[PDB]
């Protein structure tokens, strides 16, 4: 009975992001004032179905691995971590009801990064593993204002259970008293996922190229499941909806809505921007957003102190 | 029989699956590269028929060349064509990677693509629109939908 | 992440064009200069033809020059187009590529529909244009003028105050003026840089000594202000297709030499000098006088010039193509000294290089 | 007669250098390019539905070559050589002799349309409007060796399209 | 338990999709290729500004984690040593952000 | 037009309501009918296993009241 | 003074508002009225058993019951 | 309200094209279900149609036929089953179908 609970978490995760690629390539379409996919199926809705299968059987490239364990291990990595972050997400009622949820998820996603660089070792070029490299290196950049525009959100929270992030905001919603913390954490987790405008594994060869077209597709299905899981935990954290325990739908139509549209939120910041210059995104983080989340990491410290807001711990 | 019913019904399975989600790797070597992005514009979008803009070359399913293939850039195709994983298709967009073209007697010229790579469709012009292109690719879709890879496994 | 030396190894669309047009007419040898810079293909038509035309010491009808500068506006405007939105599409800006191709394909349709190409016209021919606008083309071409405008802001709204746009483009492949003399640099490369240099205003050719347009001049030398000269220069291309709607004659395409330009097929059917010279101009060719002229134009790429050299036949002696792309791409590896690997792109993106013309 | 782009000195009192710092901070710009972005996605797209929608052409179009004939069945083509002299691609072969009749008529009328530029100086070389280059472009080949077209593939191509390549010569020929 | 069931299964389903990926395609017997990098055989070079980020990382790191018992830390009755000791903490990372900053650490990846 | 996208949005937007959803509906079968014990502390895992051990049927969802002491 | 801010606010934005958040955040609790009472409300949060005192005899202080008056009341934070 | 216009246009949509069957069947068939004045039909059964609202370009279609010349047109339809007599009219070579 909680396997049937898994299985109804993980199988539509794999659904949703089949059909992230449709509504991504339909906004993208519209945006660029062209159609999408819509001969495939009807309006394209077969489109993820036929690429999925084209995929996975197309020819394997064949590659010399340095490591034949790495290059297994990357892409189980990256699936098992994609979805290994969904199970705390209190939607209303998590899958796993962890104490710890958001130092969870935190921990987990500090792990997505030897994906990366296991499949840039297990590459032999020496380019892939330059490019892997500058991956790795953007990616633990980022973690580091995510990790701290976290902890200065959780301080208004009390603790790092993400079911209480629910009742935190049941007055009101906390892109209200920390939208400079929504902003930066927003565009943090664009620079975690390696999407535009800092999708420098587009800019001229990333650190998979030198798989098969299978697990090429799963490293992009695992890259999908972390946006999507991104947006709903930005959703959680930020646009917390209302929540009837009688009525538990209510908030699952509610913060469906919302991760629906921050979703296309990114597909509409892709549709809209150039990409930075490496050095270029290296100085939006390590001299824009560090001084700035330094300064309201202090102030969200200090600040429930000065109004008498200290958050229960229980 | 039964297992001819079965290998027909998995041929159109992944027929259509291949015909209906084709990755070009565009050769943008000259004025063909133009009517190419024509055939991307929005005016006839050819992502709407799930024919992606501008895969890598590691992840393509056909090979558009759409230009002047010179000596100095032969290999340069061969190795691109090589490096494509099966089932590759190769389309020859206008007359110079038809058959030279304006400079079929010239002495750095190869005269057509198909001296390097086998050639699927031959899409005459010079060039040749983005409606010819668009109506070259879903020729080259037809030809995907009537393969007989399992057929012809079972009758093998 | 420093850039020590750029060496650029080209040659992959070297197709032996010149070579080439040593054996054949002129009328035969004007369709090489459609394919040369390959987005800009009716005004290397024009530069051809005025340089087949000083040498024939023949002049185009004033209709036939309203004409190609009309289609040279246009075709400054396609090059524009594809200039700025490829530009942007290889530092990642790849929407404005999609919305700003919709408006160069109906002036693609304004090529088909006055030659019957889309791109390689053939159309501008030394002599004249053959064949006069059909009826109905220039509403359109009023109709396309009218919303243009609208293009460009939408564009420059997406580009140009963009934050991400001014880090790719702002210190990025600065050129002194100096520097832009000494490597021959030609067009915005050189106005980008202060240079108050354009060649339909010092050196004017069809009709552009009647035509009132304004030139953009940069201030800093970059990669941005090369980008604001072209989409200015798309305005002010926009400024003279108003003045060319307006101010278009009426009156004969083709200069009436029929020894120089064919004549119409009505009289070619009818008269017997018609015949001959219908027959020898499109058999044997007219033959120019022996000599050599550097004739150049204002190309939306650069000065765009022939020496072209005949020794009396029908046939050319010699045709140098000088194209604005092989002085750039020459001085690519001075514009990229001390910058980064992404910044090689937006250098090979702000000078505007069509292999075409760079390797003929 | 010529104009600064970018030679603004921007304004350095506090109203100005706010305004600045908002867009610095609060990103106005890149909000402005996400709206004109949003109004796009809201326009109807510009995408034809081909093959049921056709792009625009014109009776000038130049697409596949074809032989014409009179309207008594009598081909035009009178071996004058005059398109193979003038194309600049030299797609055009021709051998000629004198028929059973003895009219001047070809025997060999080649075009390799692989090595053809499109570019119709063949249509506007021949006296008797014989050879055109027709209005379709929708011709594309599996082999190589089905563009080099002889005599009796540019004849059928000819009564083929006669119809449509008649009435666009009816609407072009004033012109010419 | 429930967590070890939901690892396992994440696990096995990863595992099994990574194999469908690579042995599905291996079915196929489409041909045996021979196929004889901007880099030609050359050695990769060290870079020392990768590995400073990286170990700026790391610092930074090691001060998010003192940092991470602050909103628990707010609980305590020792509110003004707590509250000195938290901004001290920030404080401590701000200046080794400024001396990275200052003796140009953070250079050509700013 | 732009509601030729909404057919993939609503098929995307069903799969993120499902696991909520499901979440919901096993909690409420597996517990009596009501939301799952939430237990991140060792006196509401106390309390818990007091009414484990207090329902006879080793299941501390089955409530126990006024009709159980005399 | 003031036009060293207006230049700084100018070119680096970001770095004023960084140093003006922090020293708001570093300055303004020793300036709140509100400070005492994080004090107050975290000494009024009963983690622990109230464990009782044997009744000597003489503490008038203690109450028995907790429903008496003496003892640590918590209006201040019901009003607030 | 003028959402209510729209769902109305898509029912009458759904009914000029004869019912559900022959709307699934030019959905299917065409990726498109709008309605137009029938311009004409030729001789192997495909269907020309106008629409002088739409921009220019959509205005004029074709629903090519399900069988010519013996082979199986249903799915397979091709840009080169248009006879020539409808050519001029459908690439908008002229006005005059
Ligand atoms: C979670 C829901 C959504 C959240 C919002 C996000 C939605 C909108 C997203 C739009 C698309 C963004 C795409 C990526 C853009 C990346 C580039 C970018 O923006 O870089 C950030 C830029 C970077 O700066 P820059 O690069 O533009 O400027 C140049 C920088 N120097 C000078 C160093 C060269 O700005 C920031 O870092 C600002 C971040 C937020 C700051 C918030 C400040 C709040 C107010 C503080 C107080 C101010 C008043 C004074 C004191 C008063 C005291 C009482
Ligand atoms: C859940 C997401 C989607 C999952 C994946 C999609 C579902 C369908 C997966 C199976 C697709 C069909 C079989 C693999 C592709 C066959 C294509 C091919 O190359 O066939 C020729 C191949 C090879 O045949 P061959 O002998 O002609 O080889 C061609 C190469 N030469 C001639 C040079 C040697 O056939 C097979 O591999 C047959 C294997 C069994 C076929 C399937 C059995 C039933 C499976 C259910
Ligand atoms: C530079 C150091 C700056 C901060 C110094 C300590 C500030 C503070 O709040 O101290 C009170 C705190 C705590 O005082 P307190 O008054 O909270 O102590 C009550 C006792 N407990 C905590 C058990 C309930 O520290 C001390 O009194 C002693 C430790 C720090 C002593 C000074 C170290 C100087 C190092 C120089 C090298
Ligand atoms: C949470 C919900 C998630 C939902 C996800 C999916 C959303 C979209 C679902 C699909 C929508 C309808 C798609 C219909 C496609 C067209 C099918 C069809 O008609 O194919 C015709 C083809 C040939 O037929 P033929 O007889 O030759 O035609 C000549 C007629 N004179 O015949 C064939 O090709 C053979 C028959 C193939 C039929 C395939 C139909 C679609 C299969 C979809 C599978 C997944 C559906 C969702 C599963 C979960 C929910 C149940
Ligand atoms: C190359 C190898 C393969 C690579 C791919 C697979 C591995 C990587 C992806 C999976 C990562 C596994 C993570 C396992 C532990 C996660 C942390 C954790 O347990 O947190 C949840 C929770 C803490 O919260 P709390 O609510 O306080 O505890 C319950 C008290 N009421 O704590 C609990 O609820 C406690 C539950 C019981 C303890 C669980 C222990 C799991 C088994 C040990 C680790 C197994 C994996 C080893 C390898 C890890 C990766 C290297
Ligand atoms: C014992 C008998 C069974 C044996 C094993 C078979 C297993 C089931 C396989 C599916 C059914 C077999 C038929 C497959 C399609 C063949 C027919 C076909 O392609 O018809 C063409 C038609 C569209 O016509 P077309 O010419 O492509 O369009 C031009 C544009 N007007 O195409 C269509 O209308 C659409 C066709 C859709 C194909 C089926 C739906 C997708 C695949 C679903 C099953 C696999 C899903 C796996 C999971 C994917 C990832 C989630
Ligand atoms: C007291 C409270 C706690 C303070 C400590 C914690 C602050 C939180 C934020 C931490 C920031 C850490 C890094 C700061 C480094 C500062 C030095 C610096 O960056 O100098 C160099 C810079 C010129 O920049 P450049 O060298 O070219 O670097 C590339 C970017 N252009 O030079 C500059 O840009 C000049 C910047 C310095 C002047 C800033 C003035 C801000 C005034 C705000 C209002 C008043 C605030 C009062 C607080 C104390 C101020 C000293
Ligand atoms: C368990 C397998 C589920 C299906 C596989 C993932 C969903 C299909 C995504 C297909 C896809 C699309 C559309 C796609 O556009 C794309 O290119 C950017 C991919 O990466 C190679 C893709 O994988
Ligand atoms: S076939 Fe002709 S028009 Fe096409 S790329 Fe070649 S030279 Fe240019
Ligand atoms: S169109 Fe031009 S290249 Fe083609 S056959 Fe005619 S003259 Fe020769
Ligand atoms: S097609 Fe015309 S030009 Fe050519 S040989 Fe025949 S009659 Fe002469």
């Amino acid at each position: 009975m909680f396997m049937i609970n898994v299985l109804t978490l993980i199988i539509p995760i794999l659904l949703a992001v089949a059909f992230l690629t449709l509504v991504e390539r339909k906004v993208l379409g519209y945006m660029q004032f062209r159609k999408g996919p819509n001969v495939v199926g009807p309006y394209g809705l077969l489109q993820p179905i036929a690429d999925a299968i084209k995929l996975f059987i197309k020819e394997p490239l064949r590659p010399a691995t340095s490591s034949i364990s790495m290059f297994i291990l990357a892409p189980i990595l990256a699936l098992t971590l994609a979805l290994t972050m969904w199970i705390p997400l209190p939607m209303p009622y998590p899958l796993i009801n962890m104490n710890l949820g958001v130092l969870f998820m935190l921990a987990m996603s500090s792990l997505a990064v030897y994906s990366i660089l296991w499949s840039g070792w297990a590459s032999n070029s020496k380019y892939a593993l330059i490019g892997a490299l500058r991956a790795v290196a953007q990616t633990i950049s980022y973690e580091v204002t995510l990790a701290i525009i976290l902890l200065s959100v959780l301080l208004m929270n009390g603790s790092f259970t993400l079911s209480t992030l629910i009742i935190t905001q049941e007055q009101v919603w906390l892109i209200f008293p920390a939208w400079p913390l929504a902003m930066m954490w927003f565009i943090s987790t664009l620079a975690e996922t390696n999407r535009a405008p800092f999708d420098l594994t587009e800019g001229e060869s990333g650190f998979n190229v030198e798989y098969a077209a299978g697990p090429f597709a799963l490293f992009f299905m695992a890259e999908y499941a972390n946006i999507i899981m991104m947006n709903i935990f930005t959703t959680t954290l930020f646009l917390g909806a209302f929540h009837n325990p009688y009525m538990p739908e209510l908030y699952t139509i509610n913060f469906t809505i919302k991760s629906l549209l921050l979703s296309i939120t990114f597909l509409w910041i892709r549709a809209s921007y150039p990409r930075f210059r490496y050095d270029q995104l290296m100085h939006l983080l390590w001299k824009n957003f560090l001084p700035l989340t330094l300064a309201l990491c202090m102030w969200h410290v200090s600040l429930p102190i000065l109004l008498s807001s200290i958050p229960p711990q229980t | 029989s039964r297992g001819e019913y079965v290998v027909a019904k998995l041929d159109d399975l992944i027929n259509w699956a291949r015909r209906s989600s084709l990755w070009p790797m565009t050769f943008g070597l000259a004025c063909c590269a133009v009517e190419m992005m024509h055939m991307a514009a929005p005016r006839y979008d050819m992502d709407r028929f799930g024919v992606v803009f501008r895969a890598s070359p590691r992840q393509s399913d056909v090979m558009i060349v759409a230009g002047t293939l010179t000596n100095k850039m032969a290999p340069a195709l061969r190795k691109v064509y090589d490096q494509m994983p099966e089932p590759r298709y190769v389309v020859s967009m206008g007359s110079c990677a038809n058959g030279g073209g304006y400079y079929h007697y010239s002495y750095s010229v190869v005269r057509g693509c198909d001296r390097i790579v086998p050639v699927d469709i031959y899409v005459p012009g010079c060039p040749p629109t983005a409606e010819a292109l668009l109506y070259g690719i879903l020729q080259l879709q037809k030809k995907i939908k009537r393969e007989k890879r399992l057929r012809i496994w079972y009758r093998r | 992440e420093m850039v020590r030396k750029c060496d650029p190894h080209i040659g992959l669309l070297h197709r032996g064009t010149e070579k080439l047009i040593e054996y054949k007419t002129y009328l035969q040898a004007l369709p090489y200069f459609d394919r040369l810079d390959y987005v800009s293909m009716m005004c290397n038509e024009q530069a051809y033809s005025l340089a087949v035309e000083k040498l024939l010491n023949i002049q185009p009808p004033p209709r036939a020059q309203w004409i190609r500068v009309l289609f040279g506006e246009i075709t400054r405007l396609l090059n524009h187009i594809m200039a700025v939105t490829t530009h942007a599409l290889d530092i990642g800006a790849m929407t404005p590529f999609f919305w700003m191709f919709e408006e160069r394909e109906k002036m693609f349709e304004f090529y088909e529909r006055v030659s019957g190409a889309r791109m390689h016209a053939a159309y501008v021919r030394p002599g004249g244009v053959h064949q006069d606008l059909p009826l109905g083309l220039m509403d359109d071409i009023y109709e396309f003028s009218k919303n243009f405008s609208l293009r460009i802001d939408e564009l420059e709204e997406m580009l140009t105050n963009n934050r991400i746009w001014r880090n790719r483009t702002v210190d990025i492949g600065v050129v002194t003026a100096e520097d832009a003399l000494n490597y021959g640099f030609s067009g915005v490369m050189l106005r980008g840089s202060g240079i108050q240099w354009d060649l339909r205003k010092t050196q004017p050719y069809d009709v552009y000594d009647q035509v009132e347009f304004d030139v953009p001049i940069g201030s800093r030398g970059d990669c941005y202000d090369r980008y604001l000269c072209r989409v200015e220069e798309m305005r002010q291309s926009i400024r003279i297709i108003s003045q060319c709607l307006n101010k278009m004659p009426p009156g004969e395409i083709k200069v009436d030499d029929a020894k120089v330009s064919p004549p119409k097929r009505a009289e070619m059917k009818t008269s017997m000098e018609s015949l001959i010279h219908h027959f020898k101009l499109y058999t044997e060719g007219y033959q120019v006088p022996p000599g050599a002229t550097y004739t150049a134009i204002e190309a939306p790429k650069g000065e765009f010039g022939v020496y072209l050299v005949s020794d009396g036949s029908s046939r050319p002696y010699r045709c140098k193509i000088k194209a604005p792309g092989f002085a750039h791409l020459a001085g690519l590896d001075k514009m990229s000294k001390g910058h980064m690997l992404a910044d090689v792109v937006a250098i090979i993106g702000t000078q505007d290089i069509v292999f075409g013309e760079v390797d003929r | 007669t010529y104009k600064y782009v970018n030679l603004r000195e921007p304004s350095m009192d506090m109203k100005s250098v706010t305004d600045r710092a908002a867009q610095t901070l609060l990103w106005t710009e890149l909000i402005r390019g996400l709206g004109m972005t949003l109004s796009y996605l809201f326009r109807e797209p510009a995408t034809i539905n081909y093959p049921f929608e056709k792009g625009p052409l014109s009776p000038r179009f130049r697409g596949e070559h074809a032989l014409r004939r009179y309207p008594s069945g009598e081909e035009r083509c009178i071996a004058c050589k005059l398109c193979e002299a003038v194309c600049p691609a030299q797609a055009i072969t021709i051998e000629a002799e004198p028929r059973a009749d003895g009219s001047r008529r070809t025997t060999r009328y080649d075009i390799d349309m692989t090595k053809c530029i499109y570019c119709g100086f063949c249509q506007e070389a021949c006296p008797v409007d014989a050879i055109v280059e027709g209005p379709n472009f929708e011709f594309s080949t599996e082999t190589h060796e089905e563009l080099l077209y002889n005599k009796e593939k540019l004849l059928n191509n000819g009564d083929k399209w006669e119809a449509e390549i008649a009435a666009n010569i009816q609407a072009d020929y004033l012109y010419r | 338990m429930n967590l070890m069931i939901t690892l396992l299964t994440n696990f096995t389903l990863a595992t099994l999709l990574v194999t469908i990926a690579f042995w599905l395609p291996q079915l196929n017997v489409y041909s045996e290729k021979t196929s004889p990098d901007p880099m030609g055989s050359a050695r990769l070079p060290f870079s020392m500004k990768f590995f400073l980020v990286a170990i700026t990382f790391l610092l930074f790191d090691l001060e998010i984690a003192l940092l991470l018992p602050l909103p628990w830390a707010s609980q305590t009755t020792n509110l003004n040593t707590m509250l000195t000791m938290a901004l001290l903490l920030i404080f401590l990372l701000a200046v080794s952000l400024a001396y990275e900053w200052t003796q140009k650490g953070l250079e050509w990846t700013e | 037009m732009w509601f030729e996208v909404l057919p993939g949005i609503a098929v995307m937007g069903v799969c993120l309501f499902i696991p909520g959803m499901a979440t919901a509906r096993i909690h409420r079968f597996s517990n009596g009918g009501r939301e799952k014990r939430v237990a991140h502390y060792s006196y509401q895992w106390y309390l818990m296993e007091r009414d484990r051990r207090v329902s006879g049927v080793n299941r501390y969802y089955v409530s126990k009241g006024l009709e159980n002491i005399d | 003074v003031a036009a060293f801010l207006k230049n700084v606010w100018a070119k680096e934005p970001v770095l004023v508002a960084s140093f003006a958040i922090a020293g708001l955040a570093v300055i303004l609790p020793t300036l709140s009225p509100y400070t005492k009472y994080s004090l107050m409300i975290n000494r009024a949060t009963p983690y622990n058993y109230p464990v009782p005192l044997r009744d000597d005899g003489n503490m008038p202080d203690v109450p028995s019951h907790p429903q008496d008056p003496q003892g640590p009341s918590l209006e201040w934070l019901k009003r607030l | 309200m003028e959402l209510l216009q729209v769902l109305k246009r898509g029912l009458q949509q759904v009914s000029g094209h004869g019912g559900l069957r022959g709307y699934l069947r030019v959905l299917f068939r065409a990726n498109d279900v709008r309605v137009g004045t029938l311009v004409g039909e030729d001789k192997y059964g495909n269907k020309y149609y106008e629409d002088n609202k739409q921009f220019f370009g959509r205005h004029r279609w074709v629903i090519y036929t399900t069988e010519m010349n013996g082979k199986n047109t249903f799915w397979d339809v091709d840009g080169s089953m248009v006879p020539p007599e409808w050519h001029r009219w459908l690439h908008c070579m002229t006005d005059d179908p």
